[PDB]
């Protein structure tokens, strides 16, 4: 073998399709992301 | 070149008309084994 920054470690009940990976808002920016192994979707404040 | 799958299974009963729907792209299989960008119509399946 990865996005650090900075966050809570916050469950989000977003509901992906299998193909997708990243979340966007109005401005372009990152919210809602799927783990790479564990299929979680969290989200960053 | 890399060949964007994106198949999909409908259930058909009509003459010569098609149904509509709403939102961006899926591929069903994604992968990159490299042709050309030009031509995309449903292939054939017969007896």
């Amino acid at each position: 073998n990865g996005l650090t920054g900075t966050g809570v470690l916050t469950e989000s009940n977003k509901k992906f399709l299998p193909f997708q990976q990243f979340g966007r808002d109005i401005a372009d920016t990152t919210d809602a992301v799927r783990d790479p192994q564990t299929l979680e979707i969290l989200d960053i404040t | 070149g890399y060949f964007k799958i994106y198949s999909k299974h409908t259930p058909i009963n009509l003459v010569r008309d098609l149904p509509q729907g709403f939102s961006a792209l899926e591929p069903l299989v994604d992968l990159p084994i490299g042709i050309n960008i030009t031509r995309f119509q449903t292939l054939l399946a017969l007896h």
